[PDB]
RNA sequence: CGUAAAGCGCACGCAGGCGGUUUGUUAAGUCAGAUGUGAAAUCCCCGGGCUCAACCUGGGAACUGCAUCUGAUACUGGCAAGCUUGAGUCUCGUAGAGGGGGGUAGAAUUCCAGGUGUAGCGGUGAAAUGCGUAGAGAUCUGGAGGAAUACCGGUGGCGAAGGCGGCCCCCUGGACGAAGACUGACGCUCAGGUGCGAAAGCGUGGGGAGCAAACAGGAUUAGAUACCCUGGUAGUCCACGCCGUAAACGAUGUCGACUUGGAGGUUGUGCCCUUGAGGCGUGGCUUCCGGAGCUAACGCGUUAAGUCGACCGCCUGGGGAGUA
């Protein structure tokens, strides 16, 4: 039943020909996403990352969009978790050798920003330096203690994060997505048809997944 | 083409009865009608061929009919071609 | 126009699995409903079903294992243009005895293996794998 | 067989090929068994003898074929009777540069006559040929004649293709939609055959303003049988007759069925208070983008170059040659 608040939906005609099934349509020209569709799956899909958490796996929720960043650095950082809330830059996960250097960069740059050098050097070499690190920062954050491949990927929209959808299933692992009615399927493993852009949607499904994953392994 | 008057004529003088018009011999007949009409219209102009490929797509009609209507009954079929003064 | 209503049969199953489609709807015959029935009977479709008296209409519905559909290939042999008989020793086996050949003989249609276990051949409407 | 060679320029159609659905009958095709025949050798499968092998040899199998007899009746064919979904007829309307004939209107170019007025006009990258003091060009008035129809105008419409634009009348073809009635497979394709088929070209008789092959002169150039300039004949126009060809192209034959979507144009129609130019549907044609699939790739993609069926046309390395 309608255990959401009210997002009905979102989207007009730019609509994937692949989500017929998850359609009820009505109102306004605008396509009126099956809320009775989304619930067992979306209950299913908490279950399967319930069953991964208490396995104690990673599950890399990703949220570029913004208006979406934050709350994956809101409770949502809370689990022993990653996150990607800003440009998924291309072979994060494909080529986890290149992007190791990478995050060693920012290990290094962390500790020098309150013990090493971080005073030392003209102002201008200090500026840079700090730009450089906050840099590195939002580029690629949580991700920074993961040391490995992850057990399952979290995507908040399906058609703007296909870049990890893609190199996930090249690499075997599981996709839990929230698809709207524009997104396309079949890159996922556990869709969950619902609106991923509202504000008030995404905490939605970020708390309830977040919920289920303060059980760890209990 | 035909007035509504002349073709409800040839409906009820050849079919065997009132709104019959889908009977072979009706459907012969308003041809015929037809095409002895346009005869006049070509004599005259001899050059609209435009119009002339819709008097052959009759004459091509007629004789399909006539030669379903041979196969089928050959008495109506002749009792036809008299009465309508066809050749063959 | 129409000239093979068989065929007509044969690529509406094939396009609707290949669509996914849940079931295919088409005009209905003694040979239509003839045929869907060994393909029933040799578990490549799960059910058919005609209705209507004056327009008879026949509906099958298709059947998918996995995320792929299970009829494979289905081909029309013996087509209007040219048509194919086979005696009992010459009857054919499709990829080696997987899938079926689908043979109208003297007692009706059935299995190329039916048919050589009765020991007489026929007319060869089809393969199916 | 879009671009590598290959869809006839387009239609109509005889022979031919193929053909919706139900019942009965026949048993020609088809299928089953049997009989006769299918020479021997050879080839193949099972032993010996030449010491082995080659070679010789016993028996079988095979000779896939033909004829006859006896059966089977699903499919194809024949015959008889049906059915309405393919095909077609009727009723009422809709849009359209569809076609043939006749009439007529406005703008403009040229020419002829006259007026006013004076030294240039025209042309080019620059010039010159050319026109002009015998009065041009410019400007105004009157008249003659031919050709084409600004704006509307629109990947808009119509036509089988070629193709078809002022307005009016006459004769005439097709397409589409609403609802109902009618016939009852009457269908699709089509070698040969027949018809239509841009422009140029040809014959006879007219007409002739503008444009313009050929031709003439002036330029450019090393040359310039050209591009540019000034003139200009056939032709372009009309009637009748011939020609039968084009990158006649969507470089994509016709017909039928099936297969996710998005945004437009144009033309019908049903219902809901039109309660303005609205809302919900349902047909025809048409443009653009794209999914699966297909493709060498480019790309095509419900108007397929996707998945299939029927028939036709055509290709088999380049040149020689679409020539003798
Ligand atoms: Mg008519
Ligand atoms: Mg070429
Ligand atoms: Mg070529
Ligand atoms: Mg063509
Ligand atoms: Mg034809
Ligand atoms: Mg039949
Ligand atoms: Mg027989
Ligand atoms: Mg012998
Ligand atoms: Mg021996
Ligand atoms: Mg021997
Ligand atoms: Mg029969
Ligand atoms: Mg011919
Ligand atoms: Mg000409
Ligand atoms: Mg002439
Ligand atoms: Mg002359
Ligand atoms: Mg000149
Ligand atoms: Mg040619
Ligand atoms: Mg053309
Ligand atoms: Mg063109
Ligand atoms: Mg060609
Ligand atoms: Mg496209
Ligand atoms: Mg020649």
């Amino acid at each position: 039943m309608l255990k959401a608040g009210v997002h009905f939906g979102h989207q007009t005609r730019y609509w994937n020909p692949k989500m017929k099934p998850f359609i009820f349509g009505a109102r306004n020209k605008v396509h009126i996403i099956n809320l009775e569709k989304t619930v067992p799956m979306f209950n299913e899909a908490l279950a399967e990352l319930n069953k991964i958490a208490s396995r104690k796996g990673k599950i890399l929720f990703v949220g570029t969009k913004r208006a979406a960043s934050e709350a994956v650095k809101d409770a949502a950082l809370s689990c022993d978790q990653f996150f990607v809330n800003h440009r998924w830059l291309g072979g994060m996960l494909t080529n986890w050798k290149t992007v190791r250097q990478s995050i060693k960069r920012l290990k290094d740059l962390e500790t020098q920003s309150q013990d090493g050098t971080f005073d030392k050097l003209t102002k201008k070499e200090a500026l840079m330096r700090t730009r450089e690190l906050e840099k590195l920062e939002n580029s690629l954050g949580g991700i920074k203690d993961m040391g490995g491949l992850p057990d399952a990927l979290f995507v908040i929209d399906a058609d703007h994060e296909h870049i990890a959808i893609k190199e996930a299933n090249n690499l075997g692992i599981p996709v839990f997505a929230i698809v709207d009615t524009n997104s396309d399927p079949d890159g996922v493993d556990f869709v969950i048809p619902g609106n991923d852009d509202a504000i008030r949607a995404v905490t939605l499904y970020l708390g309830a997944v977040a919920a289920t994953v303060r059980e760890g392994r209990s | 083409s035909l007035s509504t008057e002349a073709t409800a004529k040839i409906v009820s003088e050849f079919g065997r009865d009132a709104n019959d018009t889908g009977s072979t011999e009706v459907q012969v007949a308003l041809l015929t009608a037809q095409i002895n009409h346009l005869q006049g219209h070509f004599a005259e102009h001899k050059k609209d061929h435009h119009s002339r490929r819709g008097l052959l797509r009759m004459v091509s009609q007629r004789r399909k009919l006539l030669d379903y209507l041979k196969r089928k009954d050959v008495a109506r079929y002749t009792q036809l071609i008299e009465r309508l003064g066809l050749r063959r | 126009s129409m000239q093979d209503p068989i065929a007509d049969m044969l690529t509406r199953i094939r396009n609707g699995q290949a669509a996914n489609k849940a079931a295919v709807t088409m005009p209905s015959s003694k040979l239509k409903v003839a045929i869907a029935n060994v393909l029933k009977e040799e578990g490549f479709i799960e059910d058919f079903k005609v209705e209507g008296d004056t327009k008879p209409e026949l509906e099958l519905t298709l059947k998918y294992f996995q995320g792929k559909a299970v009829v494979e290939s289905i081909q029309r042999v013996s087509r209007p243009g040219l048509r194919i008989y086979k005696r009992k020793d010459e009857l054919p086996k499709v990829m080696a005895g997987l899938g079926i050949a689908v043979v109208s003989t003297s007692k009706g249609v059935m299995t190329d293996r039916a048919a050589r276990q009765a020991g007489l051949g026929g007319e060869i409407i089809c393969y199916v794998a």
